[PDB]
């Protein structure tokens, strides 16, 4: 058992943050701190006004360092919001005392690891996300592991992937602080929200093995989740998009579902939103779950569409049937516009696959892709024109499981 | 049968 070296879990039980890694440290909570009453039940911090929140933890001084030798690990889940490629520099995790300690702080696209062991000697590990995938800011959940060997390497991990091992040489040892205070503070030189769940410290090195262990036992999978990383649900507005086309929004134009290129990346604000409704599944909750049976509505010039299969003015392509919008009852809803979710998540995105069902059952029948095709919709009269549209493979699409262009992407309206 | 709905799919989505 891996928990046998925890010496911190800082968890929210019973609308209360306490340790409950059995050594009892004390939890001091002061100003705007949100607990949430839900799982993944996360405290909330912000960086906006004097009374911003503030978490202090005191570690009992003697019993936690018993089983530490020369190693430790530092694991939670952590989302920011807003959180742009020209962020402001702010320490969001601080236990350092005398100059002496460790701290992790955020800066520009970075997340930085800072180890001290004097004001003359650190070292410091970053993981710095991908801008070009992340045009709108990093504002999803992701999970952060670092591990560290004072005769060894400093090692940090993101979503059970290592991203960075760096030589411990300069520092030769650390006398560590006492107190961990999460509080949004800004370096000496527009508002910023975190969230953070189970945050736990480790008296060991844990190994690639035992992070995705972790990773996966602090998360339900087959939740099916938004763009953010939070629980995708039913009867909520939603802004679909597919992998391979962010710079893509919903538009209509007649029968079909056409894509057109997004203004900007301030936000995904823009075009037509979706809401996810529930035929079929095991627990009855509000929640997606992986093979659920489901349909997709859509409001468009105060009409409700749902999605649904429809002939186009020609053929396409061997196999392909387009999705458009339409005005159909539940009968023509099961037959030609029901479909099974199945989750699949990346270090990249939060996201799912789409099946075609069989009468609204857990048959599959093909697969949600999307693809330029050159047909007529609307008004269209003399010419053929090239549309990006939804479409769907059905029978033959093996090739098209490992394919990212069938993983699609659901970000809140709010 | 699965057959039947892929038949039934080409007959009424796709031309002709």
């Amino acid at each position: 058992s891996i928990n046998d070296s925890k010496i911190l879990s800082l968890q929210n039980k019973k609308n209360t943050l306490m340790d409950t890694s059995g050594y009892n440290a004390e939890v001091r909570v002061e100003g705007n701190v949100q607990l949430n009453p839900i799982f993944p039940f996360d405290f909330k911090l912000g960086s906006s006004g004097d009374d911003r929140g503030k978490v202090i933890v005191t570690q009992n001084e003697n019993i936690v360092y018993n089983a530490m030798y020369e190693s430790f690990s530092i694991s939670f889940w952590i989302r920011i919001n807003k959180w742009v490629s020209n962020l402001p520099g702010y320490t969001i995790i601080d236990s350092v005392k005398n100059n002496s300690g460790w701290s992790i702080g955020i800066i520009s696209n970075f997340l930085v690891f800072t180890l001290k062991q004097n004001e003359n000697s650190e070292q410091d590990i970053n993981f710095s996300y991908d801008i070009s995938k992340n045009a709108a800011g990093y504002n999803k959940w992701f999970f952060v592991t670092i591990t560290t060997n004072m005769m060894g390497n400093m090692m940090i991990y993101i979503n059970g992937k290592l991203i960075d091992t760096i030589k411990v040489k300069e520092l030769t040892g650390i006398n560590f602080s006492k107190t961990i205070t999460f509080q949004m503070n800004k370096i000496p030189n527009d508002n910023i929200n975190m969230w953070i769940r189970d945050f736990y410290i480790f008296a060991k090195e844990l190994d690639d093995k035992d992070i995705n262990i972790l990773f996966n036992s602090l998360q339900y999978t087959n939740v099916v989740k938004d763009y953010w990383g939070n629980d995708l649900r039913y009867d909520k507005e939603y802004y679909m998009i597919n992998v391979n086309y962010m710079n893509r929004y919903m538009s209509k134009k007649g029968n079909g579902i056409v894509f057109n290129t997004r203004k900007n990346n301030n936000d995904f604000n823009e075009g037509y939103k979706i809401i996810i409704k529930r035929i079929r599944g095991n627990t009855n909750d509000t929640r997606v779950r992986g093979e659920n049976v489901l349909y997709f509505n859509t409001t468009i010039d105060n009409k409700q569409y749902s999605l649904g299969m429809y002939k186009p003015s020609r053929n396409l392509g061997t196999d392909l049937v387009p999705l458009g919008a339409l005005d159909q009852p539940m009968d023509e809803i099961r037959k030609y516009g029901s479909f099974i979710i199945q989750p699949c998540n990346t270090f990249d995105y939060y996201a799912s696959q789409l099946f075609l069902s069989s009468n609204a059952t857990t048959n599959r029948l093909g697969i949600l892709s999307i693809g330029s095709y050159s047909f007529k919709l609307g008004d269209d009269y003399w010419f053929n024109h090239e549309y990006l549209i939804p479409v769907i493979k059905i029978e033959h699409y093996a090739s098209l499981l490992e394919s990212t262009s069938t993983h699609w992407v659901f970000v809140p309206a709010s | 049968s699965q057959e039947d709905m892929f038949a039934k799919l080409k007959d009424k989505f796709f031309n002709e």
